[PDB]
């Protein structure tokens, strides 16, 4: 019957539960570090002079 | 005097219509520069060309009424010629609008023509050019003194001159208006015929939608026709000039409000 | 892809003859087309060019007015009608296809050749004339321009061709660094404006031929003298 | 566009532009229609000169030098809310209803209600066909129009029951600028490409007259 | 007895939710409260690519950062040159109902798909001069929503039959099938290393698939309505989803939860497309109110607006080198901002 549906759902839920998480502060710090250490070549965040953009 | 009464009233009417027609032209220029659809619509181009032709006609009439009867004979020739040219341009554009309605509501399918507005503009701005070339090559313009019953002048324009047998006037003003008028009426009759023979086929017989849009359009177009007809065919004087001022003010206001309400979301 | 030319044979000077190339195996109607002749024992020489859609046509200043190029697209054929032949037109005529968009490979396929006998310009300079080589050593070839080939848009229009003995010349490098499709990686194009080089690293047989450097900066196109390799 | 290769690339671009324009003016004179309705209703045999040609099933019959393209979106079996805006610019919505089935009637009625008051089809007119009228008129004497519509009050005969069903279908319009052209195909003694032609002519005339201000 | 399995499933969901709540010790907004806000962003239209005759449903940049594809409902597939506004190719499609397009990272191929349930691959570097359809991948039972290349030989497609699939092009067979969604999959996005990918479906859920195995590693539920668009953070440890309830959100694969929420009171229409910037500090998002609001991906404060379109913004893509931003729309015009 429909036992296989809920059986595989429970199995996938079990395999998706037991994973190694990190704290949200750790992830926020990583995102902020990446965004701040790469602001040197973001031609939209920090616009480039009107001589180096090919769309002038 | 009578001239003062006639000059002030006519200039008032023409100016109060020129204001709104100029507003319509300005709004069209703005709409064309702003949005990227207006580059390829021909109905607003026809309506704004008719508006501009009416604007220039009012301007030429202002020049004639103001500077009338002064200057040499070669002065009134050019002023009468340009007045006549702009009159015939107004008539030809009111005929080309009926032709566009024919393409819209009679020949419904396969109405794409390459360089459409170019050909429309050729006809609309060049057929009155040929008419003016023709009627000017015979030297028909000059000074036209609108005389009262008093046997004394009341207004003098630069128009078709007194030749004791005036055929050019009646053939190239009244006749041209009548031809354009019966063209408009033939198009409106074909439109009502199609719309009333359709609604007897689509089974939506009496509760149809088009059967009221078409009657509204027919009413308004007959009103415009008779307004212009009795504006041409009746002699101007101290009386009948107020009605003409009202007609011109409304000819400006209706076109302005129609163009705004139509092409402004 | 295939191109065969017809219309060879002998002519007396002052006469006239029409060559015709019949293309089969590609979308002929979308390629530009050239005619490139090659005198008996000399280098290549551009003759005429007709666009796709026959919109724009160019001729060399030596055959202007005498020759007329034209294409027939529904029949996939390219015509060269020659008028007032001279003793300097006794050359073998090639037909070349060329398509132009961002990133294409023009001059990539050459016809087979139809020998015909008759009884300012940028000057490329193949400095050397012959190089004795043995299979295994890396060899370089040098070209030189009279005008800076580096356009302002960043591209340097220099093309390298290789003509094996008794065959059509094939494209090796286009716009001075890009390798043509179907060419081994042994070849490499280097250089700057007005000074170019082609380095055949890890040499092998099948590489014994003549190497011409062509410019494509502006018409008429001018080839080079032609550096030869031998054993 | 200074280099030689840049001039040639610009020439190729202009050629592509003009071919796009020609294909555009050639595909603007086709009449696009959308076939809807519950399954087993006759949405596949309305115009028997049909010439069919799983996703969308196009069909391209022609009539009076006019090209009609009909798209049958049934058999898609997805969320219609997600791909229905592709047909936001069709001319009309043909809708087929099988008058002989008293079971599929409320399914068809809810589907009509859903497609009629959609936000993309708020001014797209419908051409409602009521297929298989003969079987309905034959079986109405046995199975009255009360097992399906319990609210029926009229004299239980063919003509008035059919008028009542048609009125109940049009009762869901609720919007101006949208007219519902009804018809009753019998599937044996009816040829209804002229019906679609007249309805589409009227729809396009109304579109044009509403482009010139008239409402 | 199935209620036993249901109770065990709900107990597992409760344990997962409590683990998510236990790992949530702070907020991205409360942490980045100290950085300085990006000033007002004024991008202006550099190019206008015109030539389509109908609505534009998808676009995609090439890796060279100069050429892009546009797929439109007039049945065309134009390849542009964004520097010069030239058309390189114009490809006539077998079926005009197309809802997606992809440019291969090598630049050799271009894919397309739509209501015909087929993803057809086109060969651009043909020995003849034309562009020929190289294959037609027909194994789906619902319209294709998205398609993305991995190699010249592997493409992953998601369809409105609630499945995603990985194809072997030169063979034509589904190598893997990623099943597990309950609604129509509307979008997918490949990780910047092309080993993982996320998909957002109409069941208001996003999942994290593994290409090599075929399993679902994580599941993120934060929205209330459909998910029309999804993007991956440049370092591949986060992704942002847009939805029909006017709300973008930022999830992170490691904390297995939602980081922040980009909404506003004056915004009622749904997001159609989302995309990050070269560094990840901006988050562009096309809306049904014809605009495209640039967001501060760390402060949740709207920075700028790209209002230049007269109809819904369908597609949106920032260039691979980060220079420009192209936005197609239902009014048949693409526009290059910068
Ligand atoms: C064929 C299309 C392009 C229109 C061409 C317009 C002109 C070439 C023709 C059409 C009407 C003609 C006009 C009709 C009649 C007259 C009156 C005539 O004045 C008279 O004194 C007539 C005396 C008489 O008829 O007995 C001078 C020429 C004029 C203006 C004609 C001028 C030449 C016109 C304008
Ligand atoms: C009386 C005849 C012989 C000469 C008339 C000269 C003048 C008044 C006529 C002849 C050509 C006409 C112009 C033809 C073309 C245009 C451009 C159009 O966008 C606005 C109207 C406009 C500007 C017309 C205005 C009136 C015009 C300038
Ligand atoms: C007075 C002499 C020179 C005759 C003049 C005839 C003029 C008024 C006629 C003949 C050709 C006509 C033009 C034909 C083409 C165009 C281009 C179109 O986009 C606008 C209308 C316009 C500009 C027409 C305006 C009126 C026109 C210029
Ligand atoms: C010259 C005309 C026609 C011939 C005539 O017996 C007397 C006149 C003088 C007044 C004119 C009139 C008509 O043509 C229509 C005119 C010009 C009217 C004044 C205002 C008018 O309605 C316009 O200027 C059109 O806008
Ligand atoms: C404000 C003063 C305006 C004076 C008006 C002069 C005559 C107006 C004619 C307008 C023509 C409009 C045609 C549409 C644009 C086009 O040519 O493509
Ligand atoms: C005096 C009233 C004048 C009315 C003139 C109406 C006819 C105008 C003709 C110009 C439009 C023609 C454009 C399509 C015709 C074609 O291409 O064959
Ligand atoms: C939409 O594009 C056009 C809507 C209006 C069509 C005009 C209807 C006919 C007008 C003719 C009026 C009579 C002619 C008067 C000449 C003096």
């Amino acid at each position: 019957a429909s036992i296989a549906q809920a059986r595989k759902l429970v199995e996938q839920l079990k395999m998706e539960a037991n994973i190694d998480r990190i704290k949200v502060s750790k992830a926020a710090a990583d995102l902020m570090a990446y965004c701040e250490a790469h602001a040197k070549e973001d031609p939209l965040l920090t616009p480039v002079p009107a001589s180096e953009n090919p769309f002038r | 005097s009578t001239v003062h009464i006639l000059t002030r009233i006519s200039q008032a009417g023409c100016g109060v219509s020129m204001i709104f027609l100029a507003f319509t032209i300005i709004l069209y220029a703005f709409l064309r520069l702003s949005r990227e659809r207006f580059k390829s619509e021909d109905a607003p181009k026809i309506h704004v060309a008719l508006g501009g032709s009416l604007f220039l006609l009012n301007l030429a009439f202002l020049v004639n009424v103001g500077s009338g009867s002064k200057g040499s004979d070669a002065a009134c020739w050019a002023r009468g010629a340009v007045f006549h040219y702009f009159l015939l341009c107004a008539f030809t554009w009111m005929g080309l609008e009926a032709f566009h309605l024919y393409l819209l509501a009679v020949r419904v399918f396969n109405t794409y023509f390459g360089h459409y507005f170019l050909k429309l503009s050729l006809v609309g701005w060049g057929l009155p050019a040929l008419m003016v070339i023709g009627t000017g090559s015979a030297n028909s313009y000059g000074l036209y003194t609108i005389r009262d019953r008093e046997n004394r002048t009341s207004l003098e324009l630069c128009w078709f001159r007194e030749g004791t047998t005036m055929y050019a006037l009646y053939i190239t003003v009244h006749g041209y208006f009548l031809i354009t008028f019966l063209f408009g009426m033939v198009v409106l009759a074909l439109v009502v015929w199609k719309i009333f023979t359709l609604s007897r086929a689509t089974a939506v017989k009496e509760r149809g939608k088009n059967r009221k849009k078409v009657l509204t359009l027919l009413g308004l177009s007959s009103l415009v026709g008779v307004t212009w007809g009795l504006a041409i065919f009746t002699p101007l004087g101290l009386s009948t000039v107020y009605i003409f001022a009202l007609f011109n003010s409304l000819q400006g206001v209706f076109i302005c409000c129609w163009f705004t309400i139509l092409y402004l979301p | 892809v295939q191109l065969v030319e017809s219309g060879g044979g002998l002519v007396q000077p002052g006469g006239s003859r029409k060559l015709s190339c019949s293309a089969s195996g590609f979308a002929f109607s979308s390629f530009g087309m050239h005619w490139v002749r090659q005198a008996p024992e000399k280098g290549l020489e551009w003759v005429a060019y007709i666009s796709s859609g026959s919109g724009t046509i160019y001729y060399a200043d030596t055959v202007k007015g005498r020759f007329t190029i034209s294409r027939d697209d529904p029949k996939n054929t390219l015509f060269l009608q020659m008028t007032s032949l001279r003793s300097e037109d006794t050359a073998m005529y090639y037909c070349v296809r060329s398509i132009y968009y961002y990133g294409s490979s023009p001059f990539d396929f050459w016809g087979q050749g139809t020998t015909l006998t008759v009884s300012s310009d940028i000057v490329m300079t193949q400095a050397t004339s012959s190089v004795p080589v043995t299979p295994g050593e890396s060899v370089s070839i040098s070209c030189r321009s009279s005008k800076s080939l580096l356009h302002s848009n960043g591209n340097t229009y220099l093309y390298w061709f290789l003509q094996r003995p008794g065959q059509s010349p094939q494209l090796l490098i286009y716009r001075m660094s890009n390798l043509a499709s179907g060419v081994p990686d042994r070849f490499s194009g280097s250089g700057s404006g007005t000074a170019f080089t082609l380095t055949i690293s890890r040499l092998e047989a099948e590489d014994v031929g003549v190497y011409y450097c062509m410019q494509h900066l502006e018409y008429p196109l001018t080839f080079g003298a032609g550096t030869k390799l031998e054993l | 566009t200074l280099s030689a290769e840049e001039r040639a690339a610009l020439e190729r671009s202009k050629a592509i532009e003009k071919n796009l324009k020609e294909d555009g003016i050639s595909a603007a004179k086709d009449v696009k229609l959308l076939l809807l309705g519950a399954d087993n209703s006759g949405k596949s045999t309305i115009v028997k000169q049909m010439k069919i040609i799983t996703g969308i099933v196009e069909t391209h019959f022609t009539f009076k030098n006019l090209h009609f393209r009909l798209f049958d979106v049934g058999g898609q079996r997805s969320e219609r809310k997600k791909w229905i805006h592709c047909f936001e610019d069709v001319t009309a919505i043909i809708f087929c209803v099988d008058l002989s089935d008293y079971n599929r009637m409320h399914e068809s009625l809810m589907l009509f209600d859903s497609i009629c008051n959609n936000k993309f089809f708020i001014d797209t007119s419908i051409i409602l066909f009521l297929n298989k009228k003969d079987l309905f008129g034959e079986k109405i004497k046995k199975s009255p129009l009360t097992i399906c519509f319990p609210e029926y009050t009229g004299p239980n005969t063919y003509e008035d029951a059919a008028a009542y069903i048609q009125a109940q279908f049009e009762s869901k319009n609720r919007s101006p600028n949208k007219e519902i052209y009804c018809h009753m195909t019998c599937a044996t003694d009816t040829n209804n490409a002229q019906v679609i032609f007249d309805a589409v002519t009227d729809i396009i005339i109304a579109n044009n007259l509403r482009g010139c201000g008239l409402y | 007895e199935l209620d036993q399995l249901r109770q065990e499933a709900e107990q597992l969901k409760n344990q997962i939710r409590d683990a998510r709540k236990a790992c949530a010790d702070a907020t991205l907004s409360q942490i980045t409260n100290n950085i300085d806000p990006v000033g007002r962003i004024q991008m202006r239209t550099r190019r206008t690519l015109r030539g389509h005759l109908a609505k534009i449903y998808a676009m995609h940049w090439g890796t060279d950062s100069r050429l892009l594809v546009s797929a439109s409902q007039d049945g065309k597939l134009i390849i542009w040159d964004s520097y010069t506004t030239n058309k390189v190719h114009a490809i006539p499609l077998r079926s005009s109902w197309v809802m997606t397009c992809a440019y291969a990272p090598s630049g050799n191929y271009v894919a397309c798909g739509g209501l015909d349930n087929i993803c057809s691959i086109y060969n651009l570097k043909t020995r003849e001069g034309n562009v020929r359809v190289s294959r037609e991948l027909a194994g789906h039972t619902g319209y294709l929503s998205c398609c993305r290349f991995l190699d010249d030989n592997q493409i992953v497609t998601s369809s409105g039959d609630t499945t995603c699939a990985l194809w072997d092009i030169e063979t034509g067979q589904q190598t893997t099938t990623f099943t597990g969604h309950t609604g129509d999959v509307m979008s997918l996005s490949l990780a910047p290393d092309t080993r993982l990918f996320v998909s957002g479906a109409c069941d208001a859920s996003a999942k994290l698939w593994d290409v090599r195995e075929g399993m679902c590693r994580q599941t993120f539920t934060g929205h209330e309505s459909d998910i029309n668009a999804i993007c991956f953070f440049p370092n591949g440890n986060a992704f942002a989803t847009g939805s029909d309830d006017a709300t973008c959100r930022l999830f992170d694969l490691r904390a297995d939860q939602e980081l922040m929420t980009y909404s506003h009171d004056n915004i009622i229409c749904g997001i159609t497309s989302v995309s990050f910037s070269k560094s990840g500090r901006l988050l562009l998002a096309g809306y049904d109110d014809f605009n495209c609001n640039v967001w501060d991906a760390l402060k949740a404060d709207r920075a700028g607006v790209l209002a230049g379109h007269d109809n819904r913004v369908s597609c949106l893509g920032v260039t691979d080198d980060g220079m420009a931003v192209a936005t197609g729309s239902w009014d048949s015009f693409l526009k290059i901002w910068n």
